[PDB]
């Protein structure tokens, strides 16, 4: 009956600069926590009652506000706080949570290692086929991957996996599969994914053949 | 039978850790006679108070119990506890009070580190009934008989601020003595140790 | 150390019941209310029980009140959450939480481990694991691809984690009532084609073990 | 009514600067809640003249 809106979704940050978020109300709240989850567990104790740090935190962490508008400031961004950050409330019965904010590690800007992949033969006795694409170590997340299927671009049936930042070169990776059929696998020969990087100007072409070996 | 009653023997330790925010439970007692929870590993045994055994030899109790409160510091650890007692019975839903629904109750703060080292709380008298019935030896629960006059909630007041180079964490002594005590129609039963 | 372990939780089909089961650690359990908050990979999060010291108080929100129902037991240090008539809404990750007290709110300090819940009617399949090869360099990517899985816990393992610098697990998808990964990993051009590398797919709900090889082409 | 109650928990850091202000609290609005054995007093009388003791 009572909604908590996060206003950045998602944010990137270098390490050594000023980070704020904001968890928003729609009525008067007396106070809101934070939590901090990282990838693969769950969350833990990150700020009570608005401003009060929790123990084993870093004494870098902030937190104010009051009526409608909170805030959690990092005064110095690390390497270790790549997580993310919900708030809560206590004031009526549903104890509506944030929707989420995701903070990443910002980086410069790297080129993707690109190789496509055929689908194998027992996938071609199964009836079907899926062209893989990977796509490994590039910043940023925004890319845009078309098909470039004999020169048509055909964006259905993609399936686009996302990993999350990895802790020790903090780098993106991706693959896109292209679910199709065993017949409608065999009516091309050029099959092309690209890479829309915001640094290259011109997208990278790595394809294969289906004739081909 | 008051040359036992009156002396203040160790009932309960708890530790005041630099770890717990401010407003949570630390412990909860039940405020009767009949509490204790302490036991020794050689050889196998569980720990009586003196006011515990002469008190499980009645049917009825009435009086003010005294708890002490030792704690154990360095010159260097500085913290508060709030004793707070909330009367009532020895079953009441009492987890949900907060820290500022706490000083509603009689309370009393305690700085830790100085030159004192125990609070005495008398308890005062507060009940519907005049005596109290040692429940202990029946095996279900009624609604009217009770043992305990209420409970007693200790409280992180402020947190426990120290150097590096000394413990992360106070303990403290819980004693138990009783004065204005009266006790009557006798029988008998051996006690057990509150696993709380 | 506080340790909630949670226990239970699987595949039920919708309009069955499962019962939870959280268990409690060193500290003491009496002096402290726990609950339950959901978590689905879509939005989060949802809260949705708590029970006090006593196991006479307990509270719920709009949404599942009437459907669960929790409880205690105080010797046994144990929770328990009885989920009925179950729907599509329930299938997501489910915390035992302990409430504890600030100055003015609550706050949960300590969560669990969590266990995984699916609530849709499939049958349970076991996994169809396919070899990925190229059709050069120093750096070579490899991969498998599996497909054709329902239950959500699947382990990949690449050679009893040699080669876990380089190793590049991709999340599945879900589509056609099938979840789909594509496991990869980052080989020297000195190893592969010249050495063993096997991705050992394990499937613990249906407990097969596929293991598949890449072959040159 | 007279009996002292626990208003306001800060904790006071190290990254603290020079003149800032680690408690900003009106006393009487926070002495105006249902957790405080005073409210039973205050939420049926209308007006009041007080003096307040601090620690």
């Amino acid at each position: 009956d009572i909604v908590l809106t996060q206003s950045p979704a998602i944010m990137s940050a270098s390490p050594g600069e000023k980070v704020t978020m904001t968890c928003s109300a729609a009525s008067s709240v007396s106070y809101i926590h934070w939590y901090q989850q990282k990838s693969g567990t769950s969350p833990k104790r990150w700020i009570y009652d608005t401003s009060r740090l929790a123990f084993g935190v870093p004494t870098r962490f902030s937190g104010s506000g009051s009526g409608t508008s909170y805030s959690l400031t990092i005064s110095s961004m690390e390497a270790e706080d790549a997580a993310t950050y919900y708030c809560q409330q206590w004031s009526t019965n549903p104890y509506t949570f944030g929707g989420g904010t995701k903070l990443e590690i910002k980086r410069a800007d790297a080129a993707p290692t690109v190789s496509i992949f055929p689908p194998s033969s027992e996938q071609l006795t199964s009836g079907g086929a899926s062209v893989v694409c990977f796509l490994n170590n590039f910043y940023p997340k925004d890319i845009n991957v078309k098909w470039k299927i004999d020169g048509s671009e055909r964006q259905n049936g993609v399936l686009n996996s996302w990993t999350d930042q990895d802790s020790k070169d903090s780098t993106y990776s991706m693959s896109s599969t292209l679910t199709l059929t065993k017949d409608e696998y065999e009516r091309h020969n050029s099959y092309t994914c690209e890479a829309t990087h915001k640094t290259s100007t011109s997208p990278i072409v790595k394809s294969f053949n289906r004739n081909e070996c | 039978f008051t040359t036992w009653t009156s002396i203040p023997t160790l009932a309960a330790q708890f530790p005041f850790n630099a770890s717990d925010s401010v407003g949570q439970q630390i412990k909860v007692i039940p405020v009767d006679p009949y509490f204790f929870q302490m036991t020794n590993t050689n050889p196998d045994q569980k720990c009586i108070t003196a006011l515990a055994s002469i008190c499980q030899m009645f049917c009825f109790w009435r009086g003010d119990l005294v708890f002490d409160f030792q704690v154990f510091p360095t010159k260097y650890h500085s913290g508060r506890l709030l004793f707070c007692f909330v009367p009532g019975n020895e079953l009441i839903d009492v987890t949900g009070i907060t820290l500022k629904q706490a000083t509603t109750a009689p309370c009393a703060v305690m700085d830790i580190a100085g030159v004192q080292s125990t609070l005495r709380f008398r308890v005062p008298w507060i009940s519907d009934t005049p005596y109290r019935v040692n429940r202990y030896t029946k095996e279900a629960h009624q609604k009217g008989e009770y043992t305990a006059i209420g409970k007693l909630i200790v409280y992180c007041y402020n947190r426990l601020t120290s150097p590096s180079n000394v413990a992360h964490h106070v303990r403290v002594n819980v004693y138990l003595s009783a004065i204005n005590l009266e006790c009557f129609a006798p029988l008998y039963h051996a006690m057990d140790v509150t696993t709380q | 150390e506080v340790k909630l372990v949670e226990s239970g939780g699987g595949l039920v089909k919708p309009g069955g019941s499962l019962k939870l089961s959280c268990a409690a650690s060193i500290h003491t359990f009496n002096c402290y209310g726990m609950s339950w908050v959901r978590q689905t990979p879509e939005k989060g999060l949802e809260w949705v029980a708590t029970i006090d010291a006593a196991s006479s108080y307990t509270y719920y929100p709009d949404s599942v009140k009437g459907r669960f129902t929790i409880s205690r037991d105080n010797a046994k240090n144990t929770l328990y959450l009885q989920m009925s008539s179950l729907r599509s809404g329930d299938t997501a990750m489910y915390y035992c939480a302990r409430r504890d007290n600030t100055t003015a709110q609550y706050y949960f300090d300590y969560w669990g481990q969590g266990t995984t819940l699916t609530v849709s009617s499939p049958k349970t399949t076991p996994p169809s694991v396919y070899p990925l090869a190229p059709a050069a360099a120093s750096m070579v990517t490899l991969g498998c691809l599996v497909k054709g899985y329902f239950p959500e816990p699947v382990t990949v393992t690449w050679n009893s984690g040699s080669l876990s610098s380089g190793v590049h697990t991709f999340p599945a998808v879900l589509q056609s009532d099938l979840y789909t990964l594509s496991s990869s990993v980052t080989v020297p051009s000195s190893t592969w084609p010249s050495e063993t590398v096997t991705c050992n797919v394990a499937h613990p709900a249906s407990s097969t073990k596929v293991d598949k090889k890449i072959v040159p082409r | 009514g007279e009996k002292f109650f626990l208003i306001h928990s800060a904790r006071w850091l190290t990254t603290h600067a020079l003149f800032h202000e680690v408690a900003k609290l009106d006393v009487v609005k926070l002495l105006y809640n249902e957790q405080f054995a005073v409210q039973g007093l205050l939420r049926y009388h209308t007006y009041a003249r007080f003096g307040i003791e601090i620690q």
